[PDB]
């Protein structure tokens, strides 16, 4: 039921047709400026050729008002714990030395563990001081060394790509529908720039823009909900905050590759002769993740997931108030001069005078073919365009008036031939 | 997944009515033999896509394969007078070709591989427009454009070019421009589907669907060192074969395999597959997707 | 030695599905291993400060 309603004409400064083998294929090149619809209604631009019926439209359709994020600074998070690997071996055997086990070196791999290999898992080499002599297992009266080789393993099934925001994108999702008849869906948010087959088009006008998201930080989940914290975004890994073994990658991050940033000295170690006990003291995120899971209200809005694209959005309860830019690159559109005839019905009329909305109205188009409908009144005020089908087809737009009292005569034209139409129907304030 | 660049699955022939003096060292296409027309497709550093592309057919085994059609002539004659039909869509090929050549195939408007021809004797300059007298000539064909070939049998016939901001290229004749134009040098990309016509591409966007093909998979022999024989002998599940061959998890896990017993070894091929192109928002299985460097005349004001 | 921080250790006596006895700890978000896997406390609200004094 809902259709076009900011319904304008194209100037002629670029607009431009050739007839070729009796087809009017109306070009155009330049930028054209139309008003954007709010939540229902609908915006096109009309094509006038070199006749009357020779008329195309070019509507798009507003689904809602959505309030993108930018992002910007992020990493890939996790949860991990270590395999620590002991072997205690007396002095003067191998390479247990008194100086230099002390001095051991991270990246130089050891005797005792070399047989496991220099793979891309996160490791590292310490070396602690023991006993010696027949006290704990060896021969000399020097003390002996403790080889350790521990190695991080992926706890978690799946990462997280926790990002932050600086800004609120209002971004408008947008349903082109192009001449010849294929339906793209694209999207505009505040500034953004989007290329079709037929040129490109942009957003101007700007209204709804909430500041102040530099302290907050956003987690995002493949394939689950969304998450928020109410803190700060960091980036030093550091100790204590989020963030303390990150990565770069979701592979990185479930096989732990070496590619991934730490904290210097972040995991313990308890020596025991011969056992060990080392361990870490990471901030599990599922924490976060499950104290804040969407949807979580703030001050006045609603923070919640996109549907289809990957991304984090808001919902506000203001109005839509914005300007959409058209761009023509040289698109060719033709049309035959044959139109055909159909004739037009009153249904009903329910909406609103004066108001963003507007009115819908139903109209049955009974015609022989794929067409289109082409109606004025006589004042200049109005003009109904609908894209006639075969057959008896229910149709009918956005009709926006200023009087509750409805009565004004229209006439409609399908291939030339115009046909008188009385339409009625009360309407309600809506401001 | 040893490289073998020479293996040709299929027909594997190179060669075009009214010269055929290639089908002794190129019919088929095997280690033995030197054939201009395939030996400078291996070039180190030179054709990359051939080289990401060794287990896949060109253009003249595409045309061997009984899969499209081949223009007519298919082999244009430049010495002879009072013009040719193969002047217009090679002339605006600008592009280098080494000397010592007789033959020059590339893509026409139907879809069709056109070439030309020189008779003895006769060589090639440096444009290929012209032919010239003349060391040894190579009598085979110096691929003027970079492509590959597979089997498809996609239907898109009536498909044609779809670019945006090009009102020329080539010599088709794509959109009206009423204003001016700009004629520019550039390397615009091609495509063919089956039984249509030469599709330019605008924003490549390929992909590889690597699935167990017997295409994707060579091998090799026993000895008590390990050269290529054969992937069309080796037995399969339930079926029957020549001598049997073996392999990894791969091999034996859609074929038949006897380790010990067998007495080839199957391996695992690289970089092979279902390969399928987006143009106009969907995906489409073509026959091969090159590239050229031709004129292209853009929009102006 | 010196101490930096009261770790809020739990010694935790886990029993698995068949009826095997293991005795273990957690402390603030340490992870130890465990023949079923592996096991971390998660909230914490329990310290006690000025430690370095000490």
């Amino acid at each position: 039921d809902p259709g076009c309603s900011e319904l304008i004409q194209a100037s002629s400064r670029i607009t431009t047709c050739s007839t070729e083998g009796v087809n009017t294929k109306c070009r155009l090149s330049g930028t054209a400026l139309i008003r954007a619809g709010s939540v229902g209604a609908e915006a096109c631009l009309m094509l006038k050729g070199v006749k009357e019926d020779q008329t195309k439209f070019l509507k798009i359709k507003t689904v809602s008002s959505e309030l993108s994020c930018r992002e910007g600074q992020s990493y890939w998070t996790g949860s991990f714990s270590p395999k620590c690997l002991s072997s205690r071996r007396c002095h003067l055997v191998g390479e247990c030395h008194v100086n230099r086990c002390l001095s051991w070196r991270d990246n130089e791999t050891s005797a005792e563990f070399s047989f496991v290999g220099e793979s891309t898992t996160m490791r590292e080499n310490k070396c602690f001081e023991q006993c010696g002599g027949w006290g704990c297992g060896c021969f000399n009266v020097n003390p002996s060394c403790l080889f350790v080789h521990t190695y991080l393993q992926s706890v978690r099934k799946e990462a997280l790509r926790v990002f932050n925001c600086i800004d609120w994108v209002h971004k408008l999702t947008l349903e082109i529908t192009d001449f010849d008849g294929s339906v793209s869906t694209i999207d505009l948010g505040a500034s953004s720039s989007r290329f079709t087959n037929w040129g490109s088009v942009s957003l101007s006008l700007d209204a709804e823009g909430i500041s102040g998201s530099n302290s907050f930080s956003f987690i995002e989940s493949p394939g689950k909900g969304y998450a928020i914290v109410d803190e700060p975004f960091s980036e030093i890994p550091r100790q204590g905050f989020l963030g303390e073994i990150r990565c770069n990658s979701e592979s990185s991050v479930l096989s732990a590759h070496e590619s991934c940033l730490r904290a210097p000295n972040l995991i313990s170690y308890k020596p025991m002769i011969d056992q060990l006990e080392c361990t870490t003291n990471l901030i599990d995120p599922f924490v976060v993740f499950e104290r804040g899971s969407l949807p979580q209200t703030r001050n006045d809005k609603t923070f919640a997931a996109s549907k289809g694209n990957r991304g984090v959005q808001a919902f506000s309860k203001g109005s839509v108030q914005a300007d959409l830019t058209l761009m023509f690159d040289n698109f060719e559109v033709d049309f035959v001069g044959a139109a055909v005839s159909c004739d037009a019905a009153f249904l009903n009329l329910t909406g609103c005078y004066s108001c963003n909305a507007g009115a819908r109205v139903c109209l049955s188009i009974t015609s022989t073919g794929t067409g289109s409908l082409s109606a004025h009144n006589k004042d200049g005020s109005l003009h109904i365009v609908l894209p006639s089908e075969n057959g008896t087809k229910d149709q009918c737009q956005i009709l926006h008036f200023t009087v509750p009292e409805v009565e004004e005569e229209f006439m409609y034209s399908c291939d030339g031939d115009e046909r008188p139409l009385l339409v009625k129907g009360t309407l309600i304030a809506i401001d | 997944e040893d490289p073998h660049l020479r293996n040709r699955p299929g027909k594997g022939h190179n060669y075009i009515d009214g010269m055929t003096q290639e089908d002794a060292t190129c019919k088929p296409v095997t280690y033995a033999g030197a054939c201009s027309s395939f030996d400078v497709l291996l070039e180190k550093g030179k054709f990359p896509l051939f080289q990401s592309y060794a287990h896949h057919r060109t253009l003249l085994e595409a045309v061997h394969d009984t899969i499209i059609a081949k223009a007519d002539p298919p082999s244009c004659d430049l010495q002879s007078a009072h013009g040719n039909p193969c002047m217009k869509e090679k002339l605006v090929m600008k592009t280098h070709c080494p000397n010592d050549y007789q033959s020059a195939h590339y893509l026409n408007n139907d879809g069709k591989m056109a070439s030309v021809k020189c008779p003895p004797k006769y060589e090639l300059t440096e444009d290929c427009n012209f032919c010239r007298q003349m060391a040894s000539l190579k009598k085979g064909s110096y691929p003027l454009q970079d492509l590959f070939c597979q089997s498809s049998e996609d239907d898109g016939s009536k498909l044609k070019t779809k670019m945006k901001g090009v009102c020329e290229v080539g010599v088709q004749a794509l959109k009206k421009c009423d204003g001016q134009l700009s004629t520019a040098h550039e390397v615009v990309p091609f495509a063919v589907f089956k039984n249509s016509k030469k599709v330019y591409l605008d924003k490549l966007d390929l992909k590889t669907e690597e699935n167990l093909l017997p295409d994707s998979f060579v091998c090799f022999e026993h000895k008590g060192e390990l050269k290529s024989f054969d992937i069309s002998q080796c037995p399969k599940i339930g079926g029957h074969g020549s001598k049997k061959c073996t392999g990894d998890a791969a091999f034996c896990s859609a074929y038949e395999c006897t380790a010990q017993y067998a007495n080839a070894y199957c391996s695992h091929a690289n970089g092979s597959g279902i390969v399928q192109i987006q143009v106009s928002g969907v995906w489409k299985k073509p026959l091969c997707v090159g590239y050229e460097r031709v004129v292209v005349k853009r929009e102006l004001s």
